[PDB]
RNA sequence: GAGCUACCUAAAAACAAUUUUAUGAAUCAACUCGUCUAUGUGGCAAAAUAGUGAGAAGAUUUUUAGGUAGAGGUGAAAAGCCU
RNA sequence: UCUCCAGGCAUACGCGUAUAACAACUCGGAUAACCAUUGUUAGUUAAUCAGAAUAGGCAAUAAUCACACUAUAAAUCACCUAUAACUUCUCUGUUAACCCAACACCGGAAUGCCUAAAGGAAAGAUCCAAAAAGAUAAAAGGAACUCGGCAAACAAGAACC
RNA sequence: AAUUAUAUAACUUAUCUAUUUUAUAGUAUAAGUUUGAAAUUUCGGUUGGGGUGACC
């Protein structure tokens, strides 16, 4: 299934085999598949961190094209 | 007495005081992990 | 002073600390501190008879490799199911209810080998 | 992470292992000073409702046989194992209890005064004025809560209507319903106060830590000048 | 009469049922379909689960009164 | 770099994409719209203009609502829009004194309230304001039905409204069975609030509840491609015969 | 952040020989502490060495795990201790 | 082979290949030899050593060679009734001159056995200065020293505020 | 020391309940009054060393 972990990310969760249903398994229930509100500020920071990386990569390509055309 | 030997290693203490399960037990500890993830730390916890 | 980057394994830590190296369990630890191996839980290697078999590890460099055509659901369906339905449609003895006649499986429950969820290893 | 050791629901005469506190709470902070260490002790579950008729039995006066008078680590007074029917239960022992004695536990409220034999439990209505009592209970059926320390005896000063005045060991007068149950006589270890600890180490055996080494009327304006 | 067993050590009382259940004719939306707990949805009520076969390692005994050899008259052993 | 959209528009963007977009149009209107609740803890300005006493000139005036804190416990009750006022005061009510933290707490009561449409008595934590509002509304059912989401200010209150609306929408015979005449009278009294059954289902649901509801509606096991190809084959074969 | 240190909780451990009114007694090891002197003073050591000394069945010492957190904790009060 | 010194071997906790052989002689050991260094290859083997079905009923009686005794601080599942199951060996630890002290640190570091059968080397070569440190010996005297018998002594006794 | 002080602890009036012929009792709150656990802020100038008196 597609689930949100406690860190605010979306990850594919692989199911495991158990002999009892999920609602009766105390070990499984202790696992959390939700994020509390204190994670939203970190969610934005990741998006902005990633956006900077993409901006630098696109800029560098444009700079590299300048060198090619100037050289050739 | 001579100082500098305040670290008395014990793996049980180390994992209980600074381990993965300890950090996720409280929201403040989870935020500690989030900060280290955003910095890019290779080691999030002991 | 501890090493944070190296992996946590059973060689490290006190004696009370133990963990597996990834081997599948072959039995159960019952009460009274007794291990009971289960014969069914122990994998059994199904090895064929290789007498008279003509295929060897390598192939002639003169053997032509074919055009790559990965198998698809449609390709499998045409080879196996299409001729039967087509023949039955011409004879007219076809109905929706009897798709099992041509090889459809309504459910995977009760099969030794279930396609989903998979219940057998490679 | 602190769980109280007082987690046993079923009454038994088997001694129970006690965990010490040190003066801490469930939070883990000191709340009372001077508590630490001491000798390891076992809890013997005392029964303070003397008139507890046995299971599947009528609520009528019954008798019990005194097996042994033991020493209690958890109390100043000494306890006595008393047996009756098929039941054994610890109780507080009076001044003169001995092994093999028989003690009565009565529900009957005597219209006339009942002869007072030390160790027997009667409703305060049954007792006559002036009889020393111990292990009194504020409310009928509550269970003894007062005068259960070593050597302490309370006098029954007065009875009017269905209420009696009990003079507590501190000389503080208390009133209760005459239906309340009291045990005749003073509690055992009448000489507990004469004990001499003698050395500092003996107190540390008893779980007592040493005291700290650390060492307000406001005049009214007319009197402020003349202070 | 003093009762043995301090309340703090007893099994905690069940949390109150969601008020949506009180309302008649309304089907609550719960996290049952998710297959995991979430703090902001209603808590499902599950019917008692039966394995459908007997597992010796997790056998559960019947109560005293349901035992075949239960007898009214006590026997002192 | 910069974000393409201002941060305040981010919530609207999410509602316009993904499973949120598939939610019913009427439900999204409730989410999208922002309406100010009726004043409770401050006096509104009667007019839009007043005369400034000092200079004697007509001055525009506005209503600035007091920020009110609604505890999570309030969602289990029917407070009449009341809440906790977290603020400051001036000791002795003079500007030149100390600024002191002050919290004004509502007076809460537990009361028994009877719903005719549900024919059930609920125990609710309530304020005197709610009781006054119920009196103005001529009954507990009218108060719940008339009051909007903003003024009601309770998840329990919104849950009660959905039950009443669904009960009216279906004309469910589960109300006072064996007394069809009494059932009709109650429904007639509240006939003004009837709405389509589909709309009543989504009344009062939070966004998370709506997404779970929508997920359940569209949840389906995948179709075996054996069936799909057979249907395609049969149609082609049937067409050829035509 | 209590793997140091302060105090506490749980589970454990150690104490030879010699005398004694039979023990917070005596003599004196192991062990714990740190009186006085010399050395050392970027040293072997960010508090040590070498002697000399104090206690050494107890309010003793020591081990493992747990607990109390800075507007705080702990303190046989040195305003001492909390890497 | 000789001369001399006198905490060794195990386990726990910790450490994480420092283990062993070969090859190297850059770096590391505060210098060489040789390797504790670099590279390559190897290694630690366990059913006994070590780690890792359910519901009821129920208990007065320390330990100390436990007997006699004395004591006070008052001190460790079982057994029974029913129910269920009706033959099993997989997994993990195991090397070392090692750990905490920035160091190959005169430091810190728990338990069992033992006290040399185990484990080790104070001197790279030479010289015999001053000053400085440590040890021993002292004619006659014996606190005249010094703030003070500090330190030392073939002394280590007495007494009082 | 000046300013505060729903830390506690009392009270009074409302509010809300019951009862009551107006009385009692209570009290998820508000406004006061009394206590002060605490909080915040300050240490004018001339005056051998001070003490003191003084002075501006
Ligand atoms: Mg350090
Ligand atoms: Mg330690
Ligand atoms: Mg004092
Ligand atoms: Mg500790
Ligand atoms: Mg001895
Ligand atoms: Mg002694
Ligand atoms: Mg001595
Ligand atoms: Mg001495
Ligand atoms: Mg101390
Ligand atoms: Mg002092
Ligand atoms: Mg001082
Ligand atoms: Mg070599
Ligand atoms: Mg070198
Ligand atoms: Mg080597
Ligand atoms: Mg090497
Ligand atoms: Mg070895
Ligand atoms: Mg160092
Ligand atoms: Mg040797
Ligand atoms: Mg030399
Ligand atoms: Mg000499
Ligand atoms: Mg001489
Ligand atoms: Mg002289
Ligand atoms: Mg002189
Ligand atoms: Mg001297």
């Amino acid at each position: 299934a597609w689930r949100r972990d406690i860190f605010g990310r979306i990850v594919w969760h692989k199911f495991k085999q158990w002999p009892i249903p999920w609602y009766l398994n105390k070990r499984y229930n202790r696992r959390r598949f939700f994020a509390m509100p204190y994670v939203d500020r970190f969610i934005r920071l990741r998006i902005e961190k990633h956006a900077r990386i993409e901006a630098r990569k696109r800029s560098l390509q444009k700079k590299k094209e300048k060198i090619l055309h100037a050289k050739f | 007495r001579a100082r500098g030997n305040e670290y008395q290693p014990s793996n049980i203490k180390r994992k209980h005081k600074h381990g993965w399960v300890r950090r996720l037990s409280t929201p403040a500890g989870v935020q500690v992990i989030l900060r280290r993830m955003l910095k890019g730390r290779k080691s999030l916890s002991h | 002073g501890a090493d944070r980057m190296s992996k946590w394994t059973s060689k490290r830590g006190p004696r009370t600390f133990t963990k597996s190296r990834g081997a599948k369990k072959t039995g159960i630890y019952t009460s009274d501190r007794k291990f009971v191996q289960i014969k069914e839980m122990v994998p059994e290697f199904v090895v064929p008879d290789l007498t008279g078999f003509k295929l060897k590890p390598y192939v002639n460099y003169r053997a032509p490799a074919g055009i790559d055509t990965p198998l698809t659901a449609k390709a499998l369906f045409q080879e196996t199911v299409a001729p039967a339905i087509e023949k039955d449609f011409k004879e007219g003895t076809f109905d929706a209810n009897n798709l099992e006649k041509y090889g459809f499986e309504p459910t995977q429950e009760g099969k030794l080998f279930q396609l989903y969820p998979k219940n057998f290893p490679r | 992470k602190f769980v109280s050791w007082k987690s046993r629901t079923k009454y038994t005469v088997k001694p129970v292992k006690m965990r010490k506190s040190g003066g801490r709470d469930h939070t883990g902070r000191i709340r009372v000073h001077g508590i630490g260490g001491g000798h390891k002790q076992n809890y013997r579950m005392i029964d303070f409702l003397r008139f507890r008729p046995e299971k599947e039995k009528a609520p009528e006066p019954f008798e019990e046989k005194v097996v042994v008078v033991r020493y209690d680590p958890c109390r100043s007074a000494d306890i006595a194992l008393v047996a009756g029917g098929s039941r054994k239960r610890w109780i507080i022992a009076t001044e003169n209890m001995k092994a093999g004695d028989t003690i009565l536990n009565s529900n009957h409220i005597g219209r006339m005064a009942v002869a007072a034999q030390e160790g027997d439990a009667h409703p305060l209505g049954a007792l006559p004025v002036g009889t020393l009592i111990n292990n009194v209970e504020s409310e009928p059926g509550r269970g003894a809560q007062y005068i259960r320390a070593a050597g302490t005896c309370g006098v029954l000063l007065r009875k009017v209507n269905g209420t009696a005045i009990i003079q507590l060991p501190s000389k503080r007068q208390m009133q209760v319903l005459e239906s309340c149950t009291a045990t005749v006589g003073r509690v055992s270890n009448v000489n507990h106060n004469q004990r001499v600890i003698g050395k500092a180490g003996r107190n540390r055996w008893l779980g007592k830590r040493p005291n700290s080494g650390l060492w307000k009327i406001r005049p009214l304006p007319p009197m402020k000048s003349y202070v | 009469a003093y009762e043995w067993g301090v309340r703090s050590t007893r099994k905690p009382e069940p949390r109150p049922l969601d008020r949506v259940y009180e309302i008649p004719g309304l089907e609550p939306i719960t996290y049952e379909g998710k297959k995991h707990f979430v703090p902001w949805l209603a808590r499902p009520i599950f019917p008692p689960w039966e394995r459908g076969w007997n597992d010796p390692r997790f056998h559960r005994a019947a109560p005293i009164h349901e035992q075949t050899l239960y007898k009214e008259e006590p026997c002192y052993i | 770099p910069l974000h393409r959209y201002p941060v305040h528009l981010w919530q609207k963007l999410r509602l316009r994409q993904g499973i949120c977009a598939r939610l019913p149009a009427h439900f999204l209107r409730s989410l999208e719209e922002e309406r100010t609740p009726t004043p409770v803890h401050y006096k509104p300005h009667g007019t839009k203009f007043k005369i400034n006493p000092k200079n004697g000139q007509r001055e525009r005036v506005e209503d600035v609502p007091i920020p009110v804190h609604y505890p999570p416990e309030s969602q289990q009750g029917l407070w009449g829009g009341e809440g906790l006022i977290l603020g400051y005061r001036y000791a002795n009510n003079d500007k030149l004194s100390k600024r002191v933290k002050k919290v004004w707490k509502p007076q809460l009561f537990t009361r028994e309230l009877y719903s005719e449409i549900l024919d059930k008595k609920f125990t609710v934590t309530v304020t005197m304001r709610t009781l006054d509002l119920i009196d103005e509304a001529y009954g507990f059912d009218f108060y719940i039905l008339k009051t909007p989401k903003e003024d009601l200010g309770s998840k329990f209150g919104m849950d009660l409204k959905r039950g009443m609306l669904l009960r009216l929408a279906r004309q469910d015979p589960h109300l006072h069975p064996e007394n069809p005449e009494r059932r009709a009278a109650i429904y007639d009294k509240y006939r003004s609030f009837v709405i389509p059954e589909a709309e009543a289902e989504w009344v009062g649901l939070t966004l998370e509840e709506a997404l779970e509801k929508q997920r359940l509606l569209e949840e389906k096991d995948p179709v075996p491609l054996f069936k799909v190809y057979v249907e395609e084959l049969v149609q082609r074969l049937q067409e050829q015969v035509l």
